[PDB]
C-alpha cells in the first residue's frame, strides 16, 4: 500500500461526481433513445476487441459519450460519429498505441469520412472543454481488487464482466456512481465464485455497507440473470475467452 | 491569434514553439506554446490531449499554471504563466559560483511538493529534468512540460516503455521492468539534487548500457539482496560487472550527513523502497528550509 494510495481513492470519489453526465438525459434527446446507446456500446466493446484496447478505453469512451450527450442534441445517423471520436479521444488518452484515424474510419466501413471524424473529436473536446480524465468503474474495481489477499482472478474477470455489463444499459445505471455500480459489481463477483460478501475493510475505505449497495445490487443481479437473453451479446463473447476464465459462462446465484 | 505580441522564441520541439508573449490589452507576460495540428493527419496529438487534461486538473503553487487554450483548425495554443527560467539555465549560469546550500533544500523541498500533489492526483510525470523546472525570481520552482505525464490506475499497467530523458531515467525502467509507477519520478529528482550540489550531471550517459553501468558504477552493481527480481529483468545479462557501491562522501562532497541520507534513499534500486514524494518532505534535512531569493 503506497502511501498516496488513500489520497486517490478519496480524489477519484471527488472527481466521479464532477464528471458525472445528467440522469435523465435522454428524454430531452429528440432522436435517440437508451436502445441506440446500448446498440452503440456494444459496437463499442466489438471495436475494442477488435484493435485489443484496454477496457479502461472503454469505459472512458462511454463516459465522454453520456456527458457529451448530455449538452449536445444528436441525430440517429450521427450517433455513431459521436461514439467513433469518443473511442479515438479515449484511445490518445489511455492507450500506449492509439489505432490510425483511418482505422477507426475503416471499422465504420466509410459511414463518415476521416475529415468528419477529425471534425467530431474537435467538437468533443470543446464540449467537454479537453476534461478527458475521467474516474470509471475500471478504476474503482482495481483498487477493490487489492483487498483479495491473495488475489482471486475469476472473482476479478466477472466483477469486471458485471462492470462491462453496467454500461450498456443507461436505464437504470446512470442512477448510479461508478464507484457504487463497482462496489456491487465486485461483492456480486465475490458472493458467486466465493459465496463470501462485501468485506469490512472495503466497507471502511469507501463508506458503504453492504446494505447501501442493496439498490443497485438488485439491479446488477438482475441484468446477470437476464444477460444471455439481452439484446446486446457482445460482452458475454468476450468474457467467454479463457483470458476471462470463461466466467461469462458461470451460472448467476439464484438468490442473494 | 491578434490579441498577442511574440516578443520571443524560448523553446522549441517537433511539436511546435514555445514563445513569450505579451497580451496587448491586459499586458499579461505569458509563455505561448503552439502546437501543430495541420501536419497532423491524425488530429490533436495525444501527447497535447494528456498536457492539456493533465494540467487543468493540477493547481498547486509549484505546478506551471494553465491559463488558456485555444483550439483552431490549423493549430492549438497552450497559454501558460511566465516563468523567469528553466533551472538547466540557472545551472549554467551558477556553473562558477554553486547555488547556495539554503536554496538547493529550497528547491528540492518545492519540487518535492509539486511531486506529492502530482502523485496524490494519480499522474506521473514522467520528463522531470532541469530544463522542464520552471524557477521565477521570487525563489519559487515549478515543474512545467507535462507533454510526457500519464494518469495511472491502482495497481499500475504496463505503460509507455520510452520514457524520460536518458540522464534521468530509473534503474527498472533501463532494466525493461513491464511495471513502473511514481518512483521513476522520485528517482529523477535524486539525479536533480545531486547535479545541483555538484553543478554536473549524476549520470550522463551516451547510451542505455552506458546509462545503466554509469549507475551500477556509483551505487554499486545491484544483486538480489539490495533488489529482490532483479536477475530476473528483461533486460538483465549475468554478465554485467560487478562494481562496489562508492561512498557518498565520493559521489556529494558538499552533502551534509542528513542530505546524503535523503538522496540515497531516493536512489534506492528497488523501487519499492524506494522513498516516495511524501515521506521525502518529512525527512530530517529539510528541518530548517527557508525560502531564499536566487540569484539572476
Ligand atoms: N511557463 C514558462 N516560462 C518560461 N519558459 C518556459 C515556460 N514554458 C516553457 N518554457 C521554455 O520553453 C521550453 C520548452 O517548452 P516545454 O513546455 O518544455 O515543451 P517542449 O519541451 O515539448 O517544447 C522549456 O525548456 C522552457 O525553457
Ligand atoms: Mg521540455
Amino acid at each position: 500500500v503506497p502511501d498516496y494510495q488513500e489520497d486517490i481513492h478519496t480524489y477519484l470519489r471527488e472527481m466521479e461526481v464532477k464528471c458525472k453526465p445528467k440522469v435523465g438525459y435522454m428524454k430531452r434527446q429528440p432522436d435517440i433513445t437508451n436502445s441506440m446507446r446500448a446498440i452503440l456500446v456494444d459496437w463499442l466493446v466489438e471495436v475494442g476487441e477488435e484493435y485489443k484496447l484496454q477496457n479502461e478505453t472503454l469505459h472512458l469512451a462511454v463516459n465522454y459519450i453520456d456527458r457529451f450527450l448530455s449538452s449536445m442534441s444528436v441525430l440517429r445517423g450521427k450517433l455513431q460519429l459521436v461514439g467513433t471520436a469518443a473511442m479515438l479521444l479515449a484511445s490518445k488518452f489511455e492507450e500506449i498505441y492509439p489505432p490510425e484515424v483511418a482505422e477507426f474510419v475503416y471499422i465504420t466501413d466509410d459511414t463518415y469520412s476521416k475529415k468528419q471524424v477529425l471534425r467530431m473529436e474537435h467538437l468533443v473536446l470543446k464540449v467537454l472543454a479537453f476534461d478527458l480524465a475521467a474516474p470509471t468503474v475500471n478504476q474503482f474495481l482495481t483498487q477493490y481488487f487489492l483487498h483479495l489477499q491473495p488475489a482471486n482472478c475469476k472473482v476479478e474477470s466477472l466483477a469486471m464482466f458485471l462492470g462491462e455489463l453496467s454500461l450498456i444499459d443507461a436505464d437504470p445505471y446512470l442512477k448510479y456512481l461508478p464507484s457504487l455500480i463497482a462496489g456491487a459489481a465486485f461483492h456480486l463477483a465475490l458472493y458467486t465464485v466465493t459465496g463470501q460478501s462485501w468485506p469490512e475493510s472495503l466497507a471502511q475505505q469507501t463508506g458503504y455497507t453492504l446494505e447501501s449497495l442493496k439498490p443497485c445490487l438488485v439491479d446488477l443481479h438482475q441484468t446477470y440473470l437476464k444477460a444471455p437473453q439481452h439484446a446486446q451479446q457482445s460482452i458475454r463473447e468476450k468474457y467467454k475467452h479463457s483470458k476471462y476464465h470463461s466466467v461469462s459462462l458461470l451460472n448467476p446465484p439464484e438468490t442473494l | 491569434m491578434e490579441n498577442f505580441q511574440k516578443v520571443e522564441k524560448i523553446g522549441e520541439g517537433t511539436y511546435g514553439v514555445v514563445y513569450k508573449a505579451r497580451n496587448k490589452l491586459t499586458g499579461e507576460v505569458v509563455a505561448l506554446k503552439k502546437i501543430r495540428l495541420d501536419t497532423e493527419t491524425e488530429g490533436v496529438p495525444s501527447t497535447a490531449i494528456r498536457e492539456i487534461s493533465l494540467l487543468k486538473e493540477l493547481n498547486h503553487p509549484n505546478i506551471v499554471k494553465l491559463l488558456d487554450v485555444i483550439h483552431t483548425e490549423n493549430k492549438l495554443y497552450l497559454v501558460f504563466e511566465f516563468l523567469h527560467q528553466d533551472l538547466k539555465k540557472f545551472m549554467d549560469a551558477s556553473a562558477l559560483t554553486g547555488i547556495p546550500l539554503p536554496l538547493i533544500k529550497s528547491y528540492l523541498f518545492q519540487l518535492l511538493q509539486g511531486l506529492a500533489f502530482c502523485h496524490s492526483h494519480r499522474v506521473l510525470h514522467r520528463d522531470l529534468k532541469p530544463q522542464n523546472l520552471l524557477i521565477n525570481t521570487e525563489g519559487a520552482i515549478k515543474l512545467a512540460d507535462f507533454g510526457l505525464a500519464r494518469a495511472f490506475g491502482v495497481p499500475v499497467r504496463t505503460y509507455t516503455h520510452e520514457v524520460v530523458t536518458l540522464w534521468y531515467r530509473a534503474p527498472e525502467i533501463l532494466l525493461g521492468c513491464k511495471y513502473y509507477s511514481t518512483a521513476v519520478d522520485i528517482w529523477s529528482l535524486g539525479c536533480i539534487f545531486a547535479e545541483m550540489v555538484t553543478r554536473r550531471a549524476l549520470f550522463p550517459g551516451d547510451s542505455e548500457i552506458d546509462q545503466l553501468f554509469r549507475i551500477f558504477r556509483t551505487l554499486g552493481t545491484p544483486d538480489e539482496v539490495v533488489w529482490p527480481g532483479v536477475t530476473s529483468m528483461p533486460d538483465y545479462k549475468p554478465s554485467f560487472p560487478k562494481w562496489a557501491r562508492q561512498d557518498f562522501s565520493k559521489v556529494v562532497p558538499p552533502l551534509d550527513e542528513d542530505g546524503r541520507s535523503l538522496l540515497s534513499q531516493m536512489l534506492h534500486y528497488d523501487p519499492n523502497k524506494r522513498i516516495s514524494a511524501k515521506a521525502a518532505l518529512a525527512h530530517p534535512f529539510f528541518q530548517d528550509v527557508t525560502k531564499p531569493v536566487p540569484h539572476l
